[PDB]
DNA sequence: CACAGGATGTCCATATTAGGACA
DNA sequence: TGTCCTAATATGGACATCCTGTG
């Protein structure tokens, strides 16, 4: 059960059933929270952490930052992008 | 296999990763503090430890009669001259 | 089975004059390993003193804090508080 | 809000310590 | 101090929790 973020989150990015919570919003990785506090609260249920939320899990994406993995995009709201994509897979 | 790789052997030389470093500073500093304490307790003795963030900040230990060291003008001015030269 | 293992003792100051000296000895050389630790993973100034019973000082100190015990200002202002 | 970035705590799993007893 | 045996912890890695500050 030994999972990560940018894990979780791009294997919600391959389920179509997920497309008005979280989908892709290019085909070069960026993507998009669109029901982010949702998304949360399912990652918060992978992780067994019932008082998650969006505040959490961006700084957790913030952190990301750094560890040039996953960035924001400046202006869009709820908008980010995995930088080695599609390499990351 | 297991949730995570657990605690992992690390080389003890400089760690070159701004983030990996300043994770483990605090890690640390909230261990070695702790030390103080339990030695300085554990066997009553005087226990003067003194750590400075790579940033700024100096987090500091001390026993009773070491606290004249850290709380005097004294010692303000002679830790902040060690800073800066 | 054999020894029984390490012993969660009790965080108060120990009172057998022995075992204290013993602990005192292991835990010493032990924190000033972290001070080394700590100081050279991270780099950053780290400065330790210890004074046993007997009064003897042991002190680790970080290049830039090393005044802190060698200078006469300082070499002072600690004799002064290990007092009353 | 929505976003940045900092200091400190949490959980898993394993790397380091240090109480006893004895040299 | 220097080991040995053995349980008690400290703590890497990956976030989780709070928080201060900002347009």
């Amino acid at each position: 059960s030994a999972i990560t973020l940018w894990q979780f989150l791009l294997q919600l990015l391959q389920k179509p059933q997920n497309k008005h919570m979280i989908c892709w919003t290019s085909n070069d990785g960026q993507f998009k929270l669109l029901q982010a506090e949702e998304v949360a609260r399912l990652w918060g249920i992978r992780k067994n952490k019932p008082n998650m939320n969006y505040d959490k899990l961006s700084r957790a994406l913030r952190y990301y930052y750094v560890k040039n993995i996953i960035k924001k995009v400046n202006g869009q709201k709820f908008v980010y992008k995995f930088v080695s994509y599609p390499e990351i897979l | 296999g297991k949730k995570t790789r657990g605690r992992v052997k690390i080389k003890m030389e400089f760690i070159d990763n701004k983030l990996r470093r300043y994770t483990t500073f605090s890690k640390r500093k909230t261990g070695i503090m702790k030390k103080a304490y339990e030695l300085s307790t554990l066997t009553g003795t005087q226990v003067l430890l003194l750590v400075a963030s790579e940033t700024g900040h100096v987090y500091t230990f001390a026993t009773r009669k070491l606290q004249p060291m850290i709380t005097s003008e004294t010692g303000k001015a002679l830790i902040q001259t060690c800073l800066n030269s």
